[PDB]
RNA sequence: CCGGCCGGGAACUCAAAGGAGACUGCCAGUGAUAAACUGGAGGAAGGUGGGGAUGACGUCAAGUCAUCAUGGCCCUUACGACCAGGGCUACACACGUGCUACAAUGGCGCAUACAAAGAGAAGCGACCUCGCGAGAGCAAGCGGACCUCAUAAAGUGCGUCGUAGUCCGGAUUGGAGUCUGCAACUCGACUCCAUGAAGUCGGAAUCGCUAGUAAUCGUGGAUCAGAAUGCCACGGUGAAUAC
């Protein structure tokens, strides 16, 4: 009935504001289709590290990107409210509705 | 009820499943000779019904995607012999010396910055 | 990377948006089968940096036209710079 | 192999007969990893050579192979100046590993249409010692046995 | 056996056979055979007269051949005569699409020596 | 030259980040810009409030930044008054509103920033460079540290031909990722060019 | 070879050259537009087209016509 | 509606967080009763399992004042700044690095099976339609395990070619076109028709690679309006050899 797209680079961390959201819902309301890892789309950057010349050098850096879904079945107005206001976590990217 | 071994290798993921009945096998809803049974490997897939009998036996329904032509039958094989599984670990240790157990480790190695590929050395000239 | 270099570049990005995309897509439907009346395209008398593409692509810090990302929006001598020094979010030297 | 010895992967012994050694014939025939098309070309060959010489496939082609066969080779040996060819008795596993890829290259280097044809012509000229490949046995003997002299 | 020009091919398939005309290009003599209500891999023998000078007609319909080259040449002299760039380049042996000339413009600048 | 930044190599591992925001190819850029200008204003501003590391977090169409200092009364000025004069403008540059924490730098001397710049100040105010190098080490070892380096580079006192010169007390294990290691930077403006300075603080493991 | 939809020329050239069609005439006729498509209405001129250092004179003329003002004024001295 | 498609099903494939597992530790031989090697066991993995990252003190006044910074020096109505057009793309030559071939282990037509990994709103663009075609008009879905790019190619089956400068090879050039862009003259990519150089496997000499490697086969990305045989990344098939 209503599931949050969580992304943040973070990982030791953005599964601790899932665990933390899912938690905040099996207490109050429930029902919460537990939560979805999926996908962790990781960019690569690859770039020449010497100033002047030398093509064989180069550092190769990574941004990993990690998702988890959520889903809540049962939307209770209390459980409405535990996420409303019960939420935090800077760096973590949250979608609400799809 | 259905006894099951997975069975993977090199980029391939095969499900096999087994039930005592026919010597007739299914892949991905297709005849062995349909789906590469005609081909480089086809005569492998049986393999893993050697020194353990058969010929209608057993029944063998599969699905297996990733990989190649032989990548997918390597799976299946391993599949086969991890399924061989449910009728005991007495078969199941010259399934070792058949060399059938064995998890195929070997991948494709990384193209690496300064190389044509892998190992592939962009040939140098001194002068 | 010599400032009139740069302000160059920032009078491109100026008038590539004073005109281009707003003054510009008359030339969008203006040529396609709406055939006829020259005066048309030959309208194209406009500044000339007004037109997007004439924009290079600088680091954001030094001016270096040359090593560029679109992420960082820097060139590879600062950025990995940036990324050592953390500040580069989500960035680390990664292996596979 | 300044330390490291070692033994040998054993490849998986020909899919249609059960042998270990047309396993090496295939790869060594084989080229740009084209196994598939590979192992077509060997038994178009031994097919033709199966019938064409009638006595059966496998024991066909061993006497075929039992010609080219080398015994003793020249392993060079460069010491004070001199290059000094040293004749060396040659491995009996070795023994056909040229053999095979004297045939196989031979037949490479031929004029008949398709490689079925060449591979089947030179398994069958050397059924009968008198090809090129048997000839390179009548010259690593020659090569070797001169340099008798030395032991 | 003739067809078309001074050119008189034949003695294999038929749609490889007319390419030996100067101006087809495989799809041309798709184009003819098949205009000409024939099947593009037979031979010449039983390739009855009757069909031969029907296509002699279908290749007729394009400027092929020697008409072709001194339609073709003379092209080639109108760039010299206006004396623009692809035309001083024609009469200078140097290639004019724009291939690099510092080095590989050979097959145009033709074998080396000096 | 040839050595993985030590700090950098890190980060996965042992040692923070100095941004943490999440955005996404779009505004990705337009951030690091931001930030890059934000610090950039900052330190030229607490030059002389001995700060040694400033944090960037955007929380949701905001802006948090916190600002490791060893002078923590100094930036936040007479009750509260300069970190208002701050968060202003740090929001001026920011595009949107501004938070501003001041976190405090607990024993100065072990942090490598805090060290390389006073020894880059020494310079430029004039003392032997040896002295400099071996005070900073000292009490360094002294209040806990399990090891530090600090090397400088060029022209080192006045020299036409430059070196470098060194000095590793204690332990130092670059290789090993566990281990705690705190590495910074300066650069000494002198009247006869420019000294790099690099230190390395080994403070622990795991 | 290009444009398809609207061959293309510069203004101040293309009423360069109407400041001689209704006029007749004058000397040269100076354009750095190498750019530009020459036009029928152009057959008979002198347009001085530059090439680096100066501006080469070419008559226009009866097929010079899908051809670049530029086609007509080496760039390279080469010899 | 024979489409996992709708109920559903929590098994499995996978997804991504955490865990266990491998230590010469176990048998044996070799070796000083040592270190180790060797072979055997079981095991997905045996002997730093495979790959990566990590590059000590130092050597070459090695390279970078043009990434930026910076001591000194020099110009300052010019050594700075603006604009147009050209040039960095020149062409008797030489050298390096590559790409495409000389072909039947191949070419071509047709049918057809099996990947991985990335990219996407000033974007990826389905569909339908028009165009032989590159493309074009129209238009859905997707910030994306959803939607798009995108129909992998080697391969396999049939047929065709029959060893020829050929149905091998695609250079160069004529003609006519497509898209981007203010603008394809110099100098962009691509397409249709025609055109069909050298080249039949390369002297002296010289390089790569020890296994999922070499070889071969397609796939994606960064930069980027456009402009990849380069670069970086991806799996397919898959060797020979080491006294
Ligand atoms: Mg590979
Ligand atoms: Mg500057
Ligand atoms: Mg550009
Ligand atoms: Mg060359
Ligand atoms: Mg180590
Ligand atoms: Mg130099
Ligand atoms: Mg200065
Ligand atoms: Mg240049
Ligand atoms: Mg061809
Ligand atoms: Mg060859």
């Amino acid at each position: 009935r209503i599931r949050i797209r969580l992304k943040a680079f973070d990982h030791r961390l953005i599964d601790q504001a899932t665990a933390e959201i899912v938690e905040t819902a099996k207490r109050t309301g429930a029902q919460v289709r537990g939560p979805i890892p999926l996908p962790t789309r990781k960019e690569r950057f690859t770039v020449l590290i010497s100033p002047h010349v030398n093509k064989d050098a180069r550092d190769q850096y990574e941004i990993r990107t990690h998702l988890r879904l959520v889903d809540i079945v049962e939307p209770t107005e209390k459980t409405v409210d535990a996420l409303m206001r019960l939420d935090l976590a800077a760096g973590v990217d949250v979608q609400i509705s799809l | 009820n259905q006894y099951y071994g997975t069975g993977r290798r090199k980029s391939s993921a095969a499900r096999v499943f087994i039930k005592p009945g026919n010597g007739k096998i299914v892949i991905n809803q297709r005849s062995l000779e349909q789906y590469f049974g005609r081909e480089t490997a086809r005569m492998v897939v049986r393999q893993p019904l050697e020194l353990v009998d058969m010929v209608e036996k057993l029944d063998l329904y599969i699905t297996v995607k990733g990989g190649g032509i032989s990548g997918q039958a390597g799976a299946i094989r391993h599949g086969i012999t991890r399924a061989l599984m449910e009728y005991d670990e007495s078969l199941r240790s010259e399934l070792r010396k058949a060399g059938f157990v064995t998890r195929d480790a070997r991948q494709v190695e990384r193209k690496k910055v300064g190389l044509r590929k892998a190992r592939r050395r962009p040939q140098f000239s001194k002068r | 990377a010599k400032q009139s270099m740069k302000a160059r570049e920032v009078k491109r990005v100026a008038l590539a948006d004073k005109y281009f995309a707003k003054r510009a897509e008359l030339k969008a439907i203006i040529s396609d089968v709406n055939a006829r009346w020259n005066a048309v395209l030959k309208l194209q008398t406009l500044p000339r940096d007004s037109s997007p593409s004439r924009q290079r692509n600088r680091c954001r810090q030094t001016g270096r036209p040359h090593g560029f990302l679109r992420k960082f929006g820097l060139s590879r001598i600062k950025v990995r710079e940036a990324a050592m020094r953390g500040e580069i979010p989500g960035l680390k030297k990664a292996s596979w | 192999p300044r330390r490291r010895v070692i033994g040998q992967r054993k490849i998986l012994p020909d899919p249609k007969f059960g042998s270990e050694l047309l396993a090496k014939f295939v790869n060594i025939l084989m080229v740009d990893g084209k196994k598939s098309t590979a192992e077509s070309i060997v038994y178009s060959a031994l097919e033709t050579l199966a019938q064409r010489s009638g006595k059966s496939e496998l024991e066909a082609f061993e006497v075929a192979l039992e010609n080219v066969r080398p015994t003793v080779e020249v392993k060079s040996r460069r010491v004070g100046g001199s290059t000094y060819q040293v004749p060396v008795e040659v491995r009996p596993v070795r023994r056909n590993a040229l053999a095979m890829r004297w045939i196989v290259e031979a037949a490479r280097k031929r004029g008949d249409k398709s490689m079925a044809l060449r591979l089947a012509n030179e398994l069958s000229d050397a059924a009968e010692n008198k090809g090129t490949a048997v000839k390179k046995r009548e010259d690593v003997h020659r090569m070797a046995e001169a340099n008798k002299a030395f032991a | 056996a003739r067809i078309a020009g001074i050119n008189i091919p034949d003695h294999k398939h038929a749609v490889i056979a007319l390419t030996s005309i100067y101006g087809v290009g495989k799809t041309r003599s798709k184009a003819i055979l098949a205009a000409a209500g024939i099947a593009e891999d037979v031979k010449i023998s039983e390739l009855s007269e009757g069909q031969i000078d029907t296509l002699r007609d279908e290749v007729a319909k394009f400027v092929v051949e020697g008409d072709l080259r001194r339609e073709i040449s003379m092209s080639i002299k109108r760039l010299m005569d206006l004396g623009c760039y692809r035309g001083l380049r024609h009469r200078r042996g140097l290639p004019v699409r724009g291939q690099r000339t510092k080095t590989n413009a050979r097959t145009r600048k033709g074998p080396r020596k000096p | 030259g040839q050595k993985v930044h030590p700090n950098g190599i890190r980060l996965g591992i042992v040692k923070p980040w100095n941004s943490t925001w999440f955005a996404n190819t779009k505004e990705f850029a337009d951030n690091l810009d931001s930030d890059f200008k934000v610090r950039q204003y900052l330190t030229k501003e607490l030059a002389k409030a001995s700060v040694s590391r400033i944090v960037i977090e955007r929380p949701a169409k905001s802006i948090r930044v916190t600002i490791h200092t060893a002078r923590p009364g100094i930036v936040i000025g007479k009750k509260g008054e300069d970190v208002e004069k701050l968060r202003k403008v740090v929001a001026d540059i920011a595009g949107v509103p501004a938070q501003i924490n001041i976190a405090e730098v607990r024993k100065p001397e072990l942090d490598a920033k805090l060290v390389a710049d006073s020894i880059t100040s020494q310079l430029e105010r004039r003392v032997m460079f040896r002295r400099a190098m071996k005070r900073a080490v000292q009490n360094a070892m002294r209040l806990g540290a399990k090891g530090i380096k600090v090397e400088v580079s060029g022209r080192l006192g006045g020299a036409e031909i430059a070196r470098t010169e060194w000095y590793r007390e204690g332990r130092v294990p670059l290789h090993t990722l566990r281990a705690d290691i705190d590495y910074n930077t300066s650069e000494a403006h002198t009247t006869y060019g420019v000294i790099g300075v690099k230190v390395w603080i080994f403070k622990g493991e795991i | 070879r290009s444009l398809k939809k609207g061959p293309f020329i510069d203004l101040h050239l293309l009423k360069k050259v109407e400041k001689a069609v209704e006029s007749g005439d004058k000397k040269p006729l100076r354009t750095w537009s190498r750019r530009s498509t020459i036009f029928p209405n152009m057959i008979g001129l002198t347009i001085a087209v530059h090439n680096g250092r100066q501006h080469v004179p070419v008559f226009v003329t009866d097929e010079m016509v899908g051809h670049k003002l530029g086609e007509f004024a080496p760039t390279r001295t080469y010899r």
